This record gives C-alpha cells, structure tokens and sequence, in this order.
C-alpha cells in the first residue's frame, strides 16, 4: 500500500511511496544452481555479504539537455570505487577468486517535490560498453568530475566510436561508419525499467537474474549487466525553489558463487 | 482506459475495452523466430587459391611482410576485416593511394532483425562460381585451428598439403555447386550478438569476442603449382541458419532522419 | 534391377527458399546444455508488443510535445496512420513492420502527463477515418470516434485505433495513397486551458508511446533495407 | 518444425542430421513481471 | 511407369567425410579368423590413460630434475598448463591431443623419488589459476591449491589438476593466451633441505610422469602435422 | 595420494580423491578407433598409360 | 556402426558389402594386470 | 482433382503445397430462380 521495507543481513531500507518491484524474466529470480563447468568445491553465500551497498552519483541540474545519461558497470563499480562505493567483504572475496556468477538487486532514490517538473528513465542495459573511453581504456575518476553528464551524439547513436584494434600500416585505414554496440535512445524502454517523475514517486526497484554466454565468467572482466539513467524531460522549477537535486542508489548481490581460489590479484 | 505507465508492465487491450466492438481472428504466424531465419543469403566473395598460401599475420603487422590476402572467409554474422574478427565495420569511400585494401563483410539482414542478445543455430553452406565453366574445390576447418602451409613433391610436381586432411574437402563437376551443413562447434554455449567483456586477462581489447564463428572456408584449383594462371577468379558464399533460437531482447539500428 | 525414372524439367536448380534440408558432413557432434539462460524468445510479437517512444520536430527532434498557452482552434498535433510515416520510424512496431508486407489487428497509443502535481486540465483525443480533407476544428472532431481524458491522480491513458478496413490485411508501406495503405489521421485537442497556482513553471510537457495491440499480426516476409550502415 | 516441408521420411539418423546437447547429472507468455 | 524425380543442386559432388558407403566390386570373399590375437584396442583413451615421461632442459634434454643444495625462495621448477607446451610434447597425452581441437576432464601428474633409502625430506606442490603474474614465493604458493608430500617408504605421489574453466571444453593449442587456452601454472617448492648421512652421494634426482585422468575426453578431430618426416 | 609407480599398474583417479569436488560428465566419444579412421585422404599421384 | 549415417535400408547383401571370417570347428576394460 | 494424374503419393505437406483459407469464429444446379 505504497509503504514497504526491505530487509537483509544487518541492513534495512524503506520508502514512503513505492510503485512495486519488477522481476526481469522469471517467477523467482533468486533461484539458481551451481555452475557445471568446474569441479572444485564452490563457495556459496555467507551472512557477511547479504547486504545493501550505497553510493552517490553526480547531481541533476537544469542545464542538462535531453537523452544525456550516466552509466554504472555493476561488477566494475566495486573494483574501481566509483561514486564512493566500497564493498568491504564482497570486494575482498571478489579479489581472491578466478570465477564468479550472481544476480543483482538495485534501487535508486530522488527527492523531487510536487512543485517540480521532470522525468528520469532507469533501465538495466545488458552487455554494454558505455564505461570505456574511445581510446579503449577505462575512464579515470578525474574524467567523471569533468564530464558530469555524458553527452549524446551521432557517434554514440551509431556505435562509430567503439574500442578499436589498430590495423597497422601495411593496410590503408578505412572509414568507420557503424558498430554492433550502438545505442538507440527511442527504444531504451525495451529493457527492464521504471520511469521516475516528480509527481508520482521517488524510488524505483528492479530485480534481475544472471545471464552470460558461458555458465560463468572471469572475475576481473565480466560486464554483463549495467545500470543506466537517462533524461526524458529536462528539469524546470519556479524561481526560488530548491536547486540541483541529489541522486543515490543501492545494490545487493544474490545467490553468488565463486571458484578458483588464489592470492590477491595484481595487474601486469 | 486509466493506467500507470511508470510501473513498466502494461497489459495489452482490444477495441472492445472502451468501445463497442470485437476482436479479430489470429491469421498467420509468419513471425516465428525459427521460421523467419531459414533462408539463404549472400555473405562474402573470395578469390580462388592456385598455390600454397600464407595465412595473414595479426593486426599489428607493419609494412613489407609477405602474405596472401582476400583468400579466406570467416563464417560469422559479426563484422570482420582481413579475414580476422573485428568490432567496427569498414568502408573505402576513396579508392586511391598506397596500402593494401582490407576485405570486409557483414550480415545486413541479420543485423537488421537482430532484436536479441544471444543466438545459436546450425548452419548450411553453399558456394557458386562467378566465372564461365570453372573447376574448383572448397575446404574447411573448425573454430580454433589453423591452416597448414607447405607442399610435397610427387613426380617433380609440387602438390599443396591442403589437398588432404581428416576435416571435410569437397569437389564439384564443371559448373556444379557445393552444398553441406555444419554443426555448432564453438566452445562457447551461445554466440553473442553484442559483447562487453575481454578475452585476455590483460592488454585486451574490450568487446572483441574470441571464438564467435563456425569455422573458416577457402577455395582452390585442383592442379599442381606448375599451372599458376594469369587471371584472378572469384566465388560467392551463401549461408543459411537452421533451427535458430534467441535468448534476450535488445534494440534495433538507428534509421537516420534525413 | 535398376528402377527406371525420368527427372523433371527442374533439376540442378538452386532455390534459396526451398523448404528442405541437405547432406551432413561432420555429424555426431554434441554441444553444451543451455538450460541456464532464461527468457527465451519464441515469437517476435513478444517484442512488437512493448511500448516505445515516438518522435516529433521541435522547430531537431524530441519525443514529447509542449503545450502552449495561446488559444486557437487547430488541433494541437496530428499525424497520419501509416506505418511508413516518419513518426513510427524508430518505434519497434514500425521498425519490425518494415520487414514485412501485410498486417492486421489494432494499433495502440499511450500518453503520460509529466507536469506538476498541482495542475488540472482536460484533453480530447479523436481518430478520423479517411476523407477528402482532414479535420480542422473541435466541432468536426467531436463527430468522429473520440474520447475525453482528464488529468487526475493516475498519469497515463491508453487509446486504441480500431481496425476499420475495406479488405482483410493491409499494406505496410505507402507508395501511393490508395485506400489500402493510408487509413485516416489521429489528432489531439486541448479542451480546456491548464490551471496552475502562482510561482510554478509554465508549458508542461506530454509524452507518447506506441505499441502493437492484442490481435496484431504480420505476414509475408520481405528483404530488408541496408541503408542504415551509411 | 520450421521452414521444413517434408513430413514423412528422414534418411539420416537424428544424431548425424542435427547437433544435440549432452546430458548432465500455444499462446505467448509475458516477459517482465510486477508483484 | 517411370518415377519422376528432380535431383538437388548438390549432385556429382565428392565429399571425403560423407557418412555413407559405396558400391562393391569383388565381394563374396572370406577371410581367416583373428580370434588368436589378444589385447584388442577399442578406444584410444585406453592408451591416453597410460603415464609417460616428460622432458626438461639440463642447460640437451633429460626427463628428471636434480635437487640443488643452495637455498633460495624461487620455485624449484614451474611450467605452464597448455597441451601445446614443449614439456608435454612427447608424452602420449600431448601427442594424441595435438590431433584434436577440444578437451575436458582432469589432467594427472605423478612423481617418483629415486634417491638413497636413507634420505629424508619434504616437498610442496601447488597449482595456481591464471593471474597477472605467476607465483614467485612460498607465501604466495600456500594460498592457492597445494599439497604436502614427504619422503617415506612408498616412492611415488600422484597429483590431480582440477578442471576449472569459464566454459565447457577448452582449446588444445594456444595461438594466443586467451583464457580458453592457457590455464595457469604448476610449480614445485622444496619445503625443507634434504638430510643425508656421511659418505653418500649428493643431489638426488626426481622423476615426472604425465597421464590423462578418469573423466578426460577429446572431441572434434583435425588433420595432423607431417613435419616429423624431416 | 600415496602409491608405487614401480608396479607398472596405476589406478586413474579424480579430483575428489584428495580434495572436495566431483567428477565431470562423459561428453562425446570421438576417440573411437572405428569412427576415427573412416575418412578419405590422398595417397599418391601417378601417370596414365598410353600403350603396353 | 562407425562413421555411417544410414540406419534404415541396405541394398546389397552383407556377404557382398563386407568381408567375413570363415568359421572353424560399455566402459573400457584395462590393459595389463597385477596379482 | 483437376488435371492431376498422381493418385498415390504426396511428398510435401498440404499447407506447403497449397494455399488455405484461415478460419473465422453430381448434376449441375441452376442459376437464377423464379417464384
């Protein structure tokens, strides 16, 4: 009846105005079986990682144009400490294994009031590469404080700026005009999503199961799911009201598994 | 009818909900995914080998390296360049200047109806000649292998090794056609239409899958090395998915507005 | 003894669409199980029946429409009903339909009001079958099929375009405006002006969604257009 | 099933005509649920 | 009357791997019985599951490794796990695997101590999944999967490399070090120095064997490399 | 696991013998001797007689 | 058995298709035993 | 029926050989009546 409270481990979250919980593809997204591509003893969930982890995004401002977006690669967020996120036990255990698989639960929060106008779209895009710079290297924490909100242009629309394999000098460089990771703004509502606007609610909750091309993926590189936020109607408010609303989100892993124990990972 | 679109789930209705009327009959089921994709189509055009070949080197290749280009074709809907998997489709809008021109390919229909994320299916291949009264053959090897490059001497006549091997080789009569089907042999369970992982643990290129294909194909003339002709020849390759399946929705290309 | 037979005139022909199989080469292969992947798609209608955002011109394109403050009798916005029309171009219904030749069933439209919670107003939605000239006033609009939608607690309102055609099935592209391709117009009318309290932003915005109906159906596949790559 | 017209006779065995997944030891349903 | 039929596009083609027979020419022949020959082989796995000797460099190759007397923290010996690696080249497992494309199951390693009966010592065996850099010290080795083996009456000790992979089946050759070809490293550590009584030879030697596991499996034949003739 | 290789006969094991784990599924049987050798291949090249 | 796909029909007789040995009047078993 | 001589065997299925009308839910008779 618009009041709900979600509990897990030693943490609990509530809301004074809810719209429901969206289950992605199945009746019970939590149910899952151990992987069949490894024969060692796996490591199921323990009570110290059944939690909600919270972080902070950049603030929404009226100067933002339409279809500008922000992205958050789920398994990569912990590893890169984006937006101040820190997993503690989950991060420590993820840094000490070779393989990992798990679903997710996410929720976003905003604090608009009845005197504001605007709308935000929140969706979970699978198998995306919005977190990588055109040169092919992951964005540093300094770049986010400059590109507050990612712009939208024909390059993103057509996937013409994807990661690039240098072709050497024996050939002659061609003209690149299309790629498989394009983004089509008008069709983003295909993925599991909820629409957030000033007049109706202040939070959105989505539940998602595991997906991958193999039963399990490498810990340090898998990027199957990604969180997306996009602007549909630019913000506007009467002069004198509260400005620059804040945004926050929380995440929870479900039915994890691990395999291939080893020492702390180190790049080389 | 009153409803809330913010919930994400909206129940489809009919004319009778708000007005007087009735629902229409089913009709036909031509939208079935299995029935839609079982149709042959052109994939690529390649030359015909007349001697032992040298497989192209990896992409960081500098100038001056000797190899054979445009003789091998990959079996995969994804973009490719220089007989190796790629990530961005290419196009030469100014055919001039130095440098070798890179072969390219793509499956226009498949990516025009690529509404999902993962795919799996068998595949049937066919080849056709583009020259009058030509004799040729076609060879194949599975995903994750390589082409042997050497020859043997019989009666002082060199014979390339690709004549023999325990992986299929087929011959056609004058003006004939070659046809056969292949299984799904990649290590991965499904073929990713779009990907965002990395294969190597470091120095990798994100979004470039390693084994998203069925195999590799090439054509050659059944004659010894001593009969290298003076004119190039070409053939055309046709593929046809069989018993297809899809697994997760996605979005379609962006049709630009003039 | 040999069975005597005579091949027909159609021999050695290669037909792409032939409904039959061929000879195997490398059989006896066994593949990994795929029980672990959820959400298998069985028919593309499952995707055709998901709403998506349309587009309009702000003169250079946006999905929403801004309600003005001036007073005039023309329709606020009106677009034809033809799947090849630009407005449906990027929506899933249009994008999928462009790969076929015929269709049936009822199209569906949805709207959502994203203005301040304190606003109040009413709107009129109408659908006009084909005529010599399209409607241009409320008096004319009232006579056709129409409905009244009022701003309240709930934000969205769905509208269904009935399938009224002189023949079963209809063409999905309009080379010329025969009665079998074009099927009238849709238009939106502002019945009453919006009321807002002092110190609130003006000119609220409204949003559109388009999707297939319950009894929608396609037929007769056709080859696709590759111009997008350029 | 599919774009296959024959309905009476099959020459080769199933395991040679098709690929199979090795074991381990109607109307369209909707996608996306709310509760 | 003649049965009318139409041959398909694939006619008069010669396919080497076709799964069918042909016409006989000189039939009705009867051959001697072969009941007297014992030990019929039914599957080449029977031979793949027999241990054989590996090889290393003495700098010019020997199957054993000599235990030094100096003290250092580096692993005594370490080689990768990739069937195309030289160490497995001449062993039966590698030699047979080079003729196929995929594999499953668990590899097996065995050792044997051939030193004087009066010696005593202990050794540590570890297996490290893939990482940015390979292990280089006992502290790191202890964390991975490992076991302790001590010299006693019995001479040999077996070790099993678990099959831990991100996908079913794996490639049997490494054109490039994708995660589907290389699968980490194996290394041996001398936990304690060897103790010998006076007037005994120093630097004992240790021996290696490699074989397939219980649940090993191959798949997808491929043509072989004839370079050995030269 | 302790064993003696000098006896010639050594029993094949699995991952579970010394660690926690389980055995893998069979898979396919492409190693069968009868199935392996039924494939055509080149043998020799010879001339064509034009007289006795 | 073997690399043979047909499973329904055989035209020629067995003694003409194959050679036979004239009479006189599952899991893999191991090779090499110890006692 | 018609100019069709075969009366024993049909290879392809009916729905692929012919077109069908989807459902909805002797001596010659004369044309033109008087009452």
């Amino acid at each position: 009846d618009r009041v709900t409270t979600q509990t897990a481990g030693n943490t609990a979250i509530n809301t004074q105005s809810s719209l429901g919980v969206l289950c992605a593809y199945v009746e019970d997204p939590t149910k899952s079986d151990p992987p069949s591509s490894s024969t060692d003893q796996p490591t199921t969930t323990f009570t110290a990682i059944d939690r909600w982890y919270t972080g902070r995004l950049n603030s929404w401002t009226k100067a933002v144009k339409t279809f500008s977006f922000q992205a958050v690669p789920l398994p990569g967020a912990f590893l890169s400490r984006q937006g101040g996120l820190n997993g503690g036990a989950f991060t420590a255990t993820l840094h000490r294994h070779f393989l990992m698989k798990c679903g997710w639960q996410v929720q976003v929060q905003c604090n608009l009031t009845q005197f504001h106008q605007g709308a935000l779209l929140v969706a979970m895009v699978p198998e995306t590469t919005l977190d990588v710079k055109p040169d092919g290297k992951a964005k540093s924490l300094q770049e986010l404080n400059e590109e507050q909100w990612v712009e939208m242009s024909d390059d993103y629309r057509t996937g013409k700026n994807m990661p690039f394999q240098s072709l050497g000098t024996y050939y002659r460089p061609p003209n690149w005009t299309w790629g498989p990771n394009f983004i089509n703004p008008y069709q983003v509502t295909v993925f599991p999503h909820q629409i957030l606007n000033a007049r109706t609610s202040t939070s959105v909750d989505i539940n998602v199961p595991y997906i991958g091309e193999t039963p399990t993926q490498s810990s340090e590189t898998q990027n199957s799911w990604t969180l997306l936020v996009m602007v549909l109607v630019p913000l506007d408010y009467k002069e004198g009201a509260t400005t620059d609303p804040e945004i926050t989100f929380s995440v929870r892993p479900t039915s994890p598994y691990f395999n291939g124990l080893r020492n702390r990972y180190t790049a080389g | 009818s009153t409803d809330n679109a913010e919930t994400g789930v909206i129940e489809a209705g009919n004319t009778d909900t708000d007005f007087s009327g009735e629902l229409a009959a089913p009709g036909s089921n031509h939208t079935n995914v299995k029935f839609l994709f079982d149709r042959s189509r052109l994939l690529n055009v390649i030359k015909v080998l007349e001697k032992d070949a040298v497989f192209p080197r990896p992409f960081p290749t500098q100038e001056g390296a000797q190899q054979d280009d445009g003789y091998f074709c990959l079996l995969t809907p994804r973009p490719t360049v220089a007989s190796r998997p790629a990530t961005r489709f290419g196009l030469y809008a100014n055919p001039s200047g130095s440098g070798v021109l890179a072969n390219t390919s793509l499956d226009f229909n498949f990516y025009s109806l690529a509404c999902f994320t993962y795919f799996r299916s068998d595949l049937e291949v066919t080849v056709v000649s583009l020259e009058p009264d030509l004799e040729f053959a076609v060879g194949w090897f599975p995903s994750g292998s390589e082409y042997q490059a050497s020859s043997f001497v019989y009666d002082q006549l060199h014979v390339p090794f690709h004549f023999t091997g325990r992986t299929p080789r087929a011959f056609a009569s004058k003006g004939g056609k070659v046809s056969f089907v292949l299984p799904w042999n990649s290590v991965s369970s499904v073929l990713p239409v779009r990907w965002g992982g990395a294969s190597k643990l470091s120095s990798a290129t994100r979004g470039l899958p390693a084994h998203a294909d069925w195999g590799t194909i090439y054509a050659f003339v059944p004659r010894p090395n001593e009969k290298k002709s003076t004119a190039v020849k070409h053939v055309a390759v046709y593929i046809r998915y069989k018993n297809a399946r899809a697994w997760c929705p996605s979005m379609l290309p962006f049709r630009s507005y003039k | 003894g040999p069975i005597p037979t005579a091949p027909r005139e159609n021999s050695l022909m290669f037909l792409s669409t032939l409904p039959d199989d061929t000879v195997p080469a490398y059989g006896n292969v066994r593949t990994p199980p795929v029980n672990y992947l959820p959400g298998e798609i069985t028919d593309l209608l499952q995707l055709a029946r998901i709403p998506t955002l349309m587009a309009f011109e702000r003169v250079t394109y946006v999905p929403y429409v801004a309600v003005p403050t001036q007073f005039d009798d023309r329709p606020l916005i009106s677009f034809p009903i033809t799947l090849s029309d630009p407005v449906y171009q990027n929506t899933l219904v249009g994008a999928i339909s462009s790969n076929f030749a015929n269709y049936r069933g009822c199209i569906q439209i949805t709207l959502t009001f994203c203005g301040p919670m304190m606003a109040r107003g009413k709107f009129l939605l109408s659908y006009s079958p084909p005529n010599g000239t399209q409607p241009q006033t409320l008096s004319e609009a009232m006579q056709c099929t129409y409905s009244i939608w009022d701003i309240g607690l709930n934000s969205s309102w769905t509208f269904v375009v009935p399938y009224i055609s002189p023949s079963d099935y209809r063409e999905t592209r309009a080379i010329t405006n025969s009665v079998y391709s074009a099927d009238g117009w849709f238009s939106l009318h502002k019945l009453t002006k919006i009321t807002l309290p002092p110190d609130c932003p003006q000119s609220p915005c409204i949003l559109f969604f388009a999707s297939a109906g319950e009894d929608y159906t396609l037929r007769l596949p056709v080859d696709c257009n590759p111009s997008y790559v350029f | 099933r599919g774009n296959n017209g024959n309905m009476t006779f099959n020459y080769y065995a199933n395991t040679y005509q098709n690929s199979v997944d090795f074991s381990t030891s109607g109307i369209l349903n909707p996608l996306g649920y709310l509760k």
